[PDB]
């Protein structure tokens, strides 16, 4: 059924999972026509697939010309998230495959169902917790690739960089998410604590700083402060 | 005018046949049922007094044979039978009618509603749905469950009715996902119409009969049946001209002839608000519509 806090530690067990975000696959600026008419224009998107327990992003890239000539592309963007994800499980060999894919919004439920016919046995369930993942345009080096995207592609990162290495899946999501949540809350003083420090760079081939355990402590306790001052300035406690 | 006699009355039962009942007191000298139509399946069906669950009864057509009803002590229950000897048969019917122990099929001649119900329900599908063969008639009851809901647990005594499911990959083509979930007529026209039912008349004759199954006995499964088929036509952009006109008359007169009292436990909130206000076929069905907004606002 639904995943929630009670059975938040299901996401770091031995059973093949995938989070699969479809917030940021059809993405749109608004703007005025000469006749003074609204009208939008697309610009690239992604869908955003985790594997909670190792890291492992699957980020498929959405060029705007798969908008081309469609109409309802906000429904349409449900349907082609659903259509690459199939598309994902089938080209993983078996024993890769994910048992569960939790969507992180209600509506991905149905059209994913419809394109996972063929796998009857992979759960598809929905969430109670409230997931950053929306905030994921806001990795520089995440937005870099889908702005330069000139067709569709797939491409491969761990979102945890190497901390696996010294912190178990547990902690490492409860980063990933904390960073997220402070980057959608003001994701300027966000991004101003993660690099106001200039001797702690990231990697070429990493997507955060190169943060020492002590200084991971520092981070997040100061991203804990910032969620908690701006909920109490937002309403007023 | 056909007749179906009684042996007797040995416990207390209201009786229906089609859409009238009545009462029959333990011991009543009640010798059955005269003057029913020729020319449409009949259904004659039965709660006890002491049964709180359990309304059962028989479909039957009296082309197909002489039927009397007689109560079983031993199964506790009122069974329909076939009688061989057509002499014997002639013999009982006239000797009832004579004593006058027999109450007349009450049909008004200006009133066409069984017909209107049972349009396109024939006998030899019910006995498809219905197995078992070494009978003319069949028997039904409110416990009876179906081949899709023993799916999701006795196989003999089923209701045989075609599995609809919107989610399987019988609905779904591959490559049209999209297109064949969010517009239900491949699935409709080609896998269902042509395919497995082969004309709407089939096709209605199911959902007439599932429909009058969920109204006389409380069967949840034909109750589900029924609006699973109301839904795949309403789901459907491309319908002939002819099946949506026939399903608005079919509807209307199913909901006027609904129990007001059963009215919340035979009508599901959500399938008729998605049909007449959202479907591809919400500006389709006016007479439906009408009387729906008329009697049943509530629901709506
Ligand atoms: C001879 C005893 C059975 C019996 C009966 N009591 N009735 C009412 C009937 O109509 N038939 C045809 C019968 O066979
Ligand atoms: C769905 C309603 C079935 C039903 C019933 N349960 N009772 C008790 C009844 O008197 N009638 C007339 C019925 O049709
Ligand atoms: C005509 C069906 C009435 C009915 C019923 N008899 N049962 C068992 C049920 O669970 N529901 C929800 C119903 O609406």
């Amino acid at each position: 059924g639904a995943m929630n806090s009670s059975n938040y530690a299901e996401l770091f067990n031995n059973d093949i999972k995938l989070f699969v975000d479809d917030t940021n696959v059809y993405r749109v600026t608004v703007h005025k026509t000469f006749e003074g008419n609204v009208a939008t224009k697309a610009i690239n998107g992604c869908i955003f697939t985790l594997n909670p327990k190792t890291g492992h992003l699957f980020l498929k890239i959405i060029h705007t010309s798969v908008w081309a000539g469609q109409k309802r592309l906000s429904q349409l963007a449900k349907w082609k998230t659903a259509e690459e994800v199939s598309a994902l499980v089938r080209s993983l060999p078996k024993e890769e495959q994910p048992k569960q894919i939790i969507v992180t919004r209600k509506a991905m439920l149905d059209p994913l169902e419809v394109h996972m016919l063929d796998f009857p046995n992979i759960a598809i369930r929905p969430t109670e917790l409230r997931l950053p993942f929306s905030a994921a345009m806001s990795i520089d080096k995440l937005s870099d690739v889908v702005m330069k995207a000139t067709e569709p592609q797939m491409v491969l990162f761990n979102i945890y960089d190497d901390w696996l290495d010294r912190i178990s899946s547990y902690t490492a999501f409860s980063r990933l998410t904390l960073l997220l949540r402070a980057l959608k809350t003001n994701e300027e003083s966000a991004k101003m604590i993660l690099l106001s420090d200039p001797t702690i760079t990231i990697k070429s081939y990493h997507l955060w700083p190169s943060f020492t355990d002590e200084q991971w402590i520092t981070i997040e306790s100061q991203m804990r402060d910032l969620i908690l001052t701006e909920y109490g300035r937002k309403y007023n406690v | 005018m056909n007749t179906v006699p009684f042996t007797s009355a040995p416990i207390e039962v209201t009786i229906g046949i089609d859409q009238y009942s009545f009462n029959v007191k333990e011991n009543q000298p009640f010798h059955g049922i005269k003057d029913i139509p020729i020319g449409h399946v009949h259904v004659i069906h039965f709660q006890h007094a002491d049964n709180s669950s359990m309304r059962y009864g028989y479909w039957f057509d009296c082309r197909m044979g002489n039927f009397y009803i007689q109560y079983d002590p031993k199964d506790g229950l009122y069974k329909m039978m076939e009688e061989r000897d057509g002499a014997k048969f002639e013999n009982i019917v006239h000797n009832f009618k004579e004593r006058q122990m027999m109450v007349s099929y009450p049909k008004i001649d200006e009133d066409d509603t069984w017909y209107n119900l049972t349009e396109f329900v024939q006998m030899d599908k019910i006995r498809k749905i219905v197995r078992k063969d070494e009978n003319q008639f069949s028997y039904v009851d409110s416990s009876m469950t179906t081949v899709q809901e023993n799916e999701l647990s006795d196989p003999a005594h089923s209701l045989n009715y075609t599995v609809i499911n919107f989610k399987s990959r019988e609905a779904i083509r591959p490559g049209h996902e999209m297109e064949d979930f969010l517009d239900k007529s491949y699935y409709l026209n080609t896998v269902m119409l042509q395919g497995i039912f082969k004309n709407s008349s089939n096709y209605f004759g199911e959902l007439q009969f599932a429909f009058l199954n969920a109204m006389f006995f409380g069967n949840y499964g034909s109750s589900l049946q029924w609006h699973a088929m109301i839904e795949l036509i309403c789901s459907s952009a491309t319908v002939p001209k002819h099946m949506l006109d026939k399903l608005d008359e079919i509807l209307y007169y199913q909901i006027k002839t609904l129990p007001e009292q059963y009215s919340d436990i035979l009508l599901n909130e959500r399938v008729w608000n998605i049909c007449l206000y959202s479907s591809f076929q919400k500006n389709s069905l006016h007479n439906t519509e009408k009387i729906m907004e008329n009697k049943y606002p509530e629901l709506l």
